[PDB]
């Protein structure tokens, strides 16, 4: 709104950053990284003279994804769950 | 939020220490800066009886209501999203409807107020900025609990006494039936405590331990307890709405006694009045004792109708079971059916300023009068006139920029957050911005100080405005008046014309800008195509038919007027929504009058039942699109025409593209749609040698000194350069850009030979190259921002097949960029054009698609910059670091090429790096690339120009 071309900025190299995409309910997207740069339309449009290189240029191998599988399943509880904790009281006597 | 309890009562007492009787000046300025300074930091929940408490007594506009007003105003300015906002504040929470009830009853006491009261210089201007934040930060869309509330005005109790007021018996028998049927249901609350009613005295139940069924109770011990809600049932019935029984006649009760269901909205508004007599009429006695204890205003003897929902539930809960056991048996209290749009905030305060917007038209007349009688300065509405002048205008200017929005939501397309202004609602909004152009009509002489301030209102007021749904199927009378207030204007514009061969004042200065601000919001939102139709067109077309003729006439009051003539007239064809300029196929269009109206209609208006006996003063668009041409042609100065690029140039530049998408070659949305053949012939083609008159006459202009108007021309050029033909660039722009680059090469070089010399010609001199291109600076932010448009359509044509012609116009971009950025006077004197000619903010707008900082030959650079980086290979791009190195030892053109002519054998290797394999091999995939521009010259030529441009760039972000 203000004009920036940047969308996000000053944005800490922390851990790391890996490519994402959230699709709703009945929606197709077809995401291409970069495995093949003939294949990356709008590239030297965008990003080729920019001096930015396509996600996995040289990667043999595509790059394998990980879907957020909605299947229940139980985990452990972890110990700095923000509202349940779970505590570890001994036994005693007359109490097990 | 832990213990907010004690420091809500700390924000009490401090208000009260504020409010002390014995204190110093700077002790009270002590106390007081301690609270606005906590409550700016506190969250707005933590003013929940604070706030009420100012409700209750800033309305008494006292010398001690300074702080209290002032601090309000601070809160709610900073927490305008608290309420407005129906997602509240970020992590702050969601307003509470008690809290917004307080709000409306709070600005609309502080208003009510500052309308009795006297005028006083303080009390008004420290308090209108406070009336503007309580009634913007209130949401407009919000609607109160009753909006027949009970609406009342250390306080006073008002005793409704009852024991004295007699009863009707046919409603006294259930008056004494509800007081036992309330023991009883006392006792069954007890019961259901799991405390059954115990019939002795004893402490083993915490509940009532002597409810005894109705045989074996006293009647005294019930009276203890039954009284009361006699005396309840009494006062309701003593006040002038009675409770009627609907059936004629009349320890647990059968039906239970509920307060959570609701009666009718009548019903609960003055069930709400008889909670108000819980506390007034049955706590007279508890502020005699608070009287005597001197402790201030207890929480419940706070009016009700201002206390917040969590306490006021201590009566509100006995008011509606009484209401509620009323209501299963049919009971109906019998003593105003307000509509959902009148109970909401903001046609109420709609229908307040319509009232005062009578009063303010009898106040001018009166005014008008004494001033034509003579000298008379006493003015019986004087009060009336300031409160006016110093409340109400910046009042409606400000609620209406923070509502525009809302007013302007239409309910097909919500464009306001908050809801839909209802239709209601809109009409009258028009209507009052058609009263205020009716009264500010010839009223502009006097009011002199605040005519500004009504021209800027009033411009707010023709903003956000849904002409369509008032003009169709709306009000008449309203639609009429919009309709006689555009025909009075263009009669107005027809004196104007006479004149030129308040109204004259009126013309210059506040009918003509809010002109052209209504044709803009029309066009903006193209409601033409209803809005201006029938005797709206007529007006219209004597508008546009004068205004030419006002062209055609040369005088110097004219010609300084022609810019306001331009711009208003540009608007009104962009708001125009029948092709008078197509007169041939006006049968096409069904927006014209002669296709709406009958021919009885257009013979009762005085029609000519064609475009061309309508206006022949204006030639076809072909005619003008041959004279245009001719004057390209025959260079046509401003000198030589300025009415042309004044006024016609608008016709044009705004007309040809919004009638482009009616054209034959926008696609039709539909078959049946486009069965009807365009009324307007015009495609790319006329716009683009529209373009190609404009480029001309700009480049033939370029050497005249002292145009000004020549910049609105840029801005007016800013929409045609878009769909522009690939065949343009090097038609016009690249030989015009040549020939600045030459001359600013020729400035350059004087400039130079100015730096060598030092004597004191040099510094005439200096002054001299500032003066001499500062037209130079001109003119590149007129002609490069066309190439701003330009490129940003071409860049991925140019970037997917490279373009010769778009590579030497990189090259002539970037000579000029060098050149600005080598002279430290260029980049001095454009700041200095910028700051005089306020070319800031019209830079902003140029960069944005669809600033001082912001220099427009580095921004046109960077947006250019990728297609003259495409023309040579990694490679090469393996040699611009060294070119750059060349650079940085501040080393001449002639030996950077030499020694890069020795480094030809240094570039990178494709081998050696891997990321060079697929750039190489891209570089080799685009089309336009072959082998033949590997020559090492070329390859030379462009290293060094790239690597100039990058150095330049990087020197121009950090030196």
């Amino acid at each position: 709104d203000s004009g920036s071309e940047t969308a996000f900025r000053e944005i800490e190299i922390g851990d790391g950053f890996l490519p994402v995409c959230s699709l709703g309910p009945g929606q197709v997207g077809h995401l291409n990284l970069g495995q093949d740069v003939s294949s990356l339309r709008f590239f030297a449009i965008c990003g080729l003279q920019e001096g930015f290189e396509p996600f996995a240029i040289n990667m043999q191998r595509p790059v394998t994804t990980w879907f957020s599988k909605s299947l229940p399943q139980f985990e452990p509880v972890p110990p700095e769950h923000p509202h349940y904790e779970v505590a570890r009281m001994d036994g005693t006597v007359d109490t097990p | 939020e832990h213990r907010a309890i004690m420091v809500d009562s700390m924000l009490h007492t401090v208000y009260r220490l504020s409010r002390g009787r014995s204190l110093t000046k700077a002790q009270r300025d002590v106390i007081e800066d301690c609270l606005m300074a906590l409550c700016r930091y506190i969250r707005p929940s933590m003013l929940q009886h604070l706030l009420r408490r100012l409700v209750f007594d800033v309305p008494i506009l006292n010398e001690f209501a300074k702080m209290p007003l002032k601090l309000l105003t601070n809160h709610y300015e900073r927490c305008w999203k608290y309420y407005c906002l129906p997602t509240g504040w970020a992590n702050f929470g969601v307003t509470s409807e008690e809290e917004l009830h307080l709000t409306r009853k709070l600005f609309w006491g502080i208003f009510d107020s500052l309308a009795h009261k006297k005028y006083d210089q303080e009390l008004y201007r420290m308090a209108m900025p406070c009336l503007c934040a309580i009634a913007g930060a209130l949401p407009p869309d919000y609607v109160d609990a009753s909006y027949s509330s009970k609406a009342e005005k250390n306080f006073d109790p008002r005793p409704v006494e009852t024991l004295n007021v007699i009863i009707p018996e046919k409603l006294d028998s259930f008056i004494n039936k509800f007081a036992e049927y309330t023991h009883e249901k006392w006792a069954f609350d007890k019961i259901q405590n799991n405390w059954s009613y115990g019939e002795n005295v004893d402490e083993e139940l915490k509940t009532h331990p002597m409810l005894r069924p109705y045989k074996t109770f006293s009647e005294k011990d019930k009276e203890i307890y039954r009284w009361p809600i006699k005396e309840s049932l009494k006062a309701m019935i003593a006040w002038e709405w009675t409770i009627e029984k609907a059936r004629e006649g009349e320890y647990n009760p059968q039906p239970p006694d509920l307060s959570g269901v609701t009666l009718s909205r009548e019903l609960q508004a003055m069930a709400e009045q008889l909670a108000e007599n819980y506390h007034n009429t049955w706590g007279r006695k508890k502020k005699q004792e608070l009287e005597a204890k001197g402790g201030g205003t207890h929480p419940l003897l706070v009016p009700y109708d201002t206390l917040t929902a969590k306490e006021k539930a201590r009566d509100r809960e006995k008011a509606q079971e009484l209401l509620k056991f009323l209501q299963m048996n049919g009971y109906a209290v019998t003593r105003l059916d307000t509509s959902s749009i009148e109970k909401r905030f903001a046609f109420g305060f709609l229908q307040q300023l319509l009232r005062w917007m009578d009063i303010s038209q009898e106040f001018i007349a009166h005014l008008e009068a004494v001033v034509s009688s003579g000298r008379v300065e006493k003015s019986p509405h004087e009060q009336e006139i300031k409160f006016f002048a110093k409340i109400l205008l910046p009042l409606i200017n400000q609620y209406f920029t923070n509502h525009c929005l809302y007013f302007l939501s239409t309910p097909a397309k919500v464009l306001g957050s908050g809801g839909h202004a209802s239709n209601k609602e809109k009409e009258m909004i028009t209507s009052l911005f058609c009263k205020l152009a009716a009264l500010v009509r010839h009223r502009v002489s006097l009011f002199g100080t605040d005519a500004p301030a009504v021209v800027n209102c009033l411009h707010i007021l023709a903003r956000s405005l849904d002409a369509r749904t008032v003009m169709k199927s709306g009000p008449e009378i309203v639609k009429a008046g919009l309709r006689s207030f555009f025909e009075s204007a263009s009669e107005d514009i027809e004196k104007m014309v006479e004149n030129l061969r308040q109204n004259l004042t009126y013309t210059t200065v506040a009918l003509l800008p809010v002109l052209t601000t209504l044709f803009q919001h029309i066009a903006q939102h193209q409601f033409g195509d209803d809005v201006i139709l029938d005797d709206v067109q007529v007006s219209c077309y004597r508008t546009l038919c004068s205004i030419y003729s006002l062209g055609t006439t040369k005088n110097t009051y004219v010609e300084k007027l022609r810019p306001a003539l331009g711009e208003c007239l540009a608007r009104l064809a962009a708001a125009m929504p029948v092709a008078f300029l197509e007169p041939q196929l006006n049968e096409y269009n069904a927006c014209s009058v002669y296709t709406t109206k009958s021919p009885r209609e257009r013979a009762i208006l005085g029609l000519p039942n064609s475009v061309e006996e309508m206006c022949p003063d204006i030639p076809v668009l072909d005619r003008l699109m041959a004279d245009i041409g001719g004057l390209a042609e025959s260079g046509a100065r401003y000198t030589e025409m300025p009415h042309v690029i004044e006024i016609t140039l608008p016709m044009l530049c705004s007309y040809l593209p919004r009638w482009w998408e009616r054209g034959p070659e926008a696609p039709p949305p539909a078959l049946p749609a486009g069965a009807p053949p365009p009324c307007t012939a015009v495609t790319s083609d006329h716009l683009n040698s529209l373009l190609g008159n404009i480029l001309r006459i700009i480049v033939n202009n370029l050497g005249i000194d002292e145009a000004t108007w020549m910049k609105r021309l840029a801005v007016f050029a800013q929409p045609i350069v878009s769909r522009a033909r690939p065949e343009l660039l090097h038609s016009h722009f690249i030989p015009t850009i040549g020939r600045l680059r030459k001359r600013a090469g020729k400035v350059v070089a004087e400039e130079e030979q100015l730096r060598l010399e030092a004597k004191a010609e040099a510094e005439e001199g200096e002054l001299l190259v500032r003066d001499e291109f500062s037209v130079l600076c001109r003119d590149l932010y007129a002609l490069y921002p066309l190439l701003i448009r330009y490129v940003d359509n071409n860049r991925a044509h140019w970037l997917t097949e490279p373009n010769a012609n778009a590579e030497e116009l990189f090259r002539m971009v970037g000579e000029i960029f060098i050149y600005w950025s080598k002279s430290h006077n260029f980049k001095r004197e454009e700041q200095n054009f910028v700051v005089q000619n306020e070319i800031n903010n019209m830079s902003f707008l140029t960069a944005d698609s669809k600033s001082v900082q912001t220099s427009l030959i580095v921004a046109t650079l960077k947006k250019m910059l990728p297609i003259g980086l495409n023309m040579c290979a990694p490679t090469d791009q393996d040699l611009i670091m060294l070119a750059k190195t060349r650079y940085a030892l501040k080393d001449t053109d002639e030996e950077v090429r030499e020694f890069l002519q020795n480094n030809l054998h240094l570039q990178g290797k494709v081998e050696g790096s891997p990321s060079l394999r697929w750039q190489m091999a891209l570089y080799r995939g685009l089309p336009g690339r072959e082998e033949d521009a590997d020559d090492p010259e070329k390859i030379v030529r462009r290293v060094q120009e790239v690597s100039a441009v990058l150095y330049h760039l990087e020197q121009t972000e950090h030196p």
